[PDB]
């Protein structure tokens, strides 16, 4: 039969069977219960509206994401979301399908085995296997080499791989992604006179980010030129009218990525934990390094961070090397596209974790062998 | 998105039944009483009690 | 068996068995006591008529209201009100019929506990519920969600829903109805020379203020024509004769509920109420709000309004949106129409506060779980 490549993400869930080109279903993972009290009898009303369709009614309820930075922190949601996952949006039982969960590096254990005794043990799949998500995003670029920077909406890791063998002394785990840039472009708004509160408003700033923000080429230029001409103010209509001008606030909300110090973020940028994750390897494989770093996930969208990056790591590298960014125009699935090539391959058959195997040996397999 | 669509149209279908399959609980009220004439022949009393 | 939708109200009283198109009987809620002597012996006076026989016998009564604004100030009047509502105007006991009244909303608590404590110990009743008028008026529109603005007689209020969420913190309620209107009419009235002081001459300006008064879709403008030409003018044959000239006063009367600081009253006028209750709702539900604005109640018949208030809110509200009024032909009766449809749902069966219940929790049962 063919295998369910399922991937958790946080904050869309891209869901398919193996071996076609696009997700088949990709909705937010959103779990939110109404608010208020309900005057209408017989409306149908439900308890708790999940996926897409606490997207349409969220002006009623209070949406809450059950995964934080990578890890799960609120079980009975995260199995709700599994549950609209397999039966509604692919209509497939999960008794006769394998699946190919992901996970971020360096996550705590008890995470993961909690998957895998939830997907075991309710939704009773026939084997199930969890993989590393940026060993999947080297996947789909067709590479076998490379230092991939998969900067999601959960957590951004920097894995570096040479010739098929990671390097696990060298990945930069960093938890700042799309969402702190979120919560912080909320906050920036609030200069000009737009406060957005609630937790469905949330989603309003998400859309404004990615439909106007972009990162700057160079920071103090434009905000020298944003500061003295108006060819930057974009306007956009909110759900109810009375649209709202963005003015240098376009390229300040994703320059957080490059200067985590506007958060409050101790840390280095991106541009500069790649440059660390990359001078931590050994010193011949540097050179094939810097040729193929590779970018995914889906905050890797912004329009022009490309040349920003490589802009930073060639001030940053040796003049000698060639600094080159590989930017698939199918940035967002690159993951699951991955995945899908993964669970498709004839050599990886015999890597599930057969079900007989977990009865064995308890939940703690996953760690063992079939890793 | 047709599925999506319909599915508001369903949802309207029981406030349509709601609305008016419930007012044929009664209709008759329309119906007028009596209000009879007497063409001149209801005419039977005399200026004896008024009182009563 | 079937269930009694009564609905109070002040000014009109419609009752009416359940499943019906329209209230079986409707008649003015006034109880008069003759105040004259009195010399013919035997001629069967009786000391109080109410209902529609006091609008006949009204030269020689002192017709008082017992409903002032919402509440019922006058408690003997109005149990011989609903006295008369069972035992003449529908001639069913209520030993044997559930009860559906309405109260407005906000309304103080003493008011409806002893509306039940009354219903369960006079008359005796198996059950009976309390509603807002506002859910029912939404009901009949066949709509789930909406804006409903129903203004009776006694008190205008404005409750906004949606998706059958009722949102208890935009609830308007403004203390300016047809009472109010028909005493600005008789104070009006009386800068041509016709003055109206018993309360028996009320009901005479009440119907001048239903035959001919109208809401002007541009004030000044008419105020203007008015006061140049004579197209306006529209005469009247009071109950005995010597016809009387409306001129400006047609759409002065009613302008009122726009501009209430014409009466005194310092709030803001329903055009302005119903953006402030929309405007307290979230931001992702205003749109709908903004579609679907419902008119209810007897005052909104008025010719002309759904005009006024449609220019009204295009005025204030953001260019993009949409702004629809609904108003059915069949507004007077709205609020029983919906009741009735509420009374006759099958998952409603249950909500009913059955006297037992009563018996165990006393009056206060009202307030709990059972609304
Ligand atoms: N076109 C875009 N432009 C800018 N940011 C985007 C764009 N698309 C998605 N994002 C950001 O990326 C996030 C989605 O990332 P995704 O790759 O789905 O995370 P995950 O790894 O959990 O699947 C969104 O929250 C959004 O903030
Ligand atoms: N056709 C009409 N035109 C103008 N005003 C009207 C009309 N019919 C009723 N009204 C006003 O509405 C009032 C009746 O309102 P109603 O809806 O019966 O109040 P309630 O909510 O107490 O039932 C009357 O007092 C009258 O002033
Ligand atoms: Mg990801
Ligand atoms: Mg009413």
């Amino acid at each position: 039969t063919t295998a369910l490549v399922c991937d958790n993400g946080s904050g869309l869930v891209k869901a398919g069977f193996a071996g076609d080109d696009a997700p088949r279903a990709v909705f937010p993972s959103i779990v939110g219960r109404p608010r208020h009290q309900g005057v209408m009898v017989g409306m149908g009303q439900k308890d708790s509206y999940v996926g897409d369709e606490a997207q349409s009614k969220r002006g009623i309820l209070t949406l809450k994401y059950p995964i934080e930075h990578g890890i799960i922190t609120n079980w009975d949601d995260m199995e709700k979301i599994w549950h609209h996952t397999f039966y509604n949006e692919l209509r497939v039982a999960p008794e006769e399908h394998p699946t190919l969960l992901t996970e971020a590096p360096l996550n705590p254990k008890a995470n993961r085995e909690k998957m895998t005794q939830i997907m075991f043990e309710t939704f009773n799949v026939p084997a199930m296997y969890v993989a590393i998500q940026a060993v999947l995003s080297l996947y789909a670029s067709g590479r076998t080499t490379g230092i991939v920077l998969d900067s999601g909406d959960g957590v951004t890791h920097n894995v570096p791989i040479y010739e098929g063998y990671a390097l696990p002394h060298a990945i930069m785990r960093l938890d700042l992604a799309g969402r702190d840039l979120t919560d912080y472009l909320m906050k920036i708004l609030t200069e000009r006179g737009y406060s957005f509160v609630t937790t469905a408003e949330r989603e309003i700033v998400r859309d404004i980010k990615e439909k106007l923000c972009y990162v700057a080429l160079d920071f103090e230029n434009e905000m020298a030129t944003a500061a003295s001409s108006s060819s930057l103010e974009k306007s956009y209509e909110l759900p109810d009218g009375q649209v709202i001008t963005i003015g240098n606030e376009r390229f300040r909300c994703p320059e957080t990525l490059f200067q985590p110090s506007f958060i409050g973020m101790e840390s280095a940028g991106i541009h500069e934990t790649t440059y660390n994750s990359i001078m931590k390897c050994d010193i011949d494989i540097r050179k094939d390094l810097y040729a193929n770093n590779v970018l995914s996930g889906g905050t890797t969208m912004y329009p022009g961070i490309a040349d920003r990056m490589q802009k930073e790591i060639t001030a940053l590298a040796p003049s000698t090397m060639k600094i080159k960014i590989i930017a698939p125009p199918e940035r967002k699935y690159s993951v699951w596209i991955g995945g899908s090539i993964l669970a498709s391959l004839s050599t990886f058959q015999q890597m599930w974790i057969s079900k007989q195997e977990y009865d064995e040996a308890g939940p703690s397999i996953v760690h063992r062998k079939c890793f | 998105l047709g599925t999506r669509a319909k599915e508001s149209l369903d949802l309207r279908a029981h406030l349509k039944q709601v609305k008016k399959e419930d007012i044929e609980k009664e209709n008759r009220e329309v119906g007028d009483w009596r209000k009879n004439i007497d063409a001149l022949s209801g005419m039977e009393g005399r200026k004896k009690k008024f009182e009563g």
